[PDB]
């Protein structure tokens, strides 16, 4: 599910596989 | 002049690194940017306490290598930033190594490594970098030796940070 933060402003930019 | 043994940005993503525990805690994030592959090894549980998350490394082979240089380039995300936000939030991670003749393989063993380091950002991410879309990484350095079994590991603990390793370099120097 993980809906923890965002860990920097990378994460703005679509597509953020885990 | 500068022999590389361990490269985490430029490695696809396929290394096989080691959580422990399990899928909880460190997470390896891939997109593409500029239509090249970008990795980030992530973790932010700054909510819940009690934060006890760590990475190993591939098992490297020493070789010549007598002194290593580990390098870092990491974003640390601030305390302060986290509408609710706990008091379980740090702004720091430690690096760990181990040396053995033997692969540990798949029982991660974090008794058998030694604590290189805290290591701490000197730009921490606030809101308003989010605003800007901009990224401040954070550039360190550590050393160690001299090695002297067959290989070794690296092992980074956090302890409850909101932390992305993009770089993770592994050298030694040949002159
Ligand atoms: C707490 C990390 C996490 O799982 N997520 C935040 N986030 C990023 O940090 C992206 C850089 C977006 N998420 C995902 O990409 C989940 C796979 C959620």
């Amino acid at each position: 599910a993980r809906d923890c933060p965002l860990v920097n402003p990378l994460c703005l930019h679509p597509g953020w596989t885990c | 002049k500068e022999v590389v043994l361990l490269d985490f940005a430029a490695a696809g993503g396929e290394l096989g690194w080691l959580t422990h525990p399990y899928g909880k805690g460190w997470d390896l994030m891939q997109n593409i940017m500029n239509d090249m592959p970008i990795y980030m090894y992530s973790v932010c549980n700054v909510m819940s306490g009690d934060q006890d998350n760590w990475l190993r490394t591939n098992w490297v082979y020493r070789g010549e290598a007598e002194r290593i240089f580990i390098e870092l380039k990491f974003t640390v995300r601030d305390c302060n930033s986290f509408p609710g936000g706990a008091s379980s939030c740090k702004e720091t991670f430690n690096l760990y190594y181990a040396e053995s003749d033997l692969d540990y393989g798949t029982n991660f063993q974090k008794r058998l490594f030694t604590k290189i380091d805290t290591i701490a950002p000197d730009e921490i991410t606030v809101s308003s970098d989010f605003e800007a879309r901009h990224v401040k990484l954070n550039v360190e350095e550590r050393s160690v030796g001299p090695l002297t079994r067959k290989g070794f590991y690296l092992a980074f603990q956090d302890i409850g940070a909101c932390v992305a390793l993009l770089s993770v370099r592994v050298y030694y120097k040949k002159c």
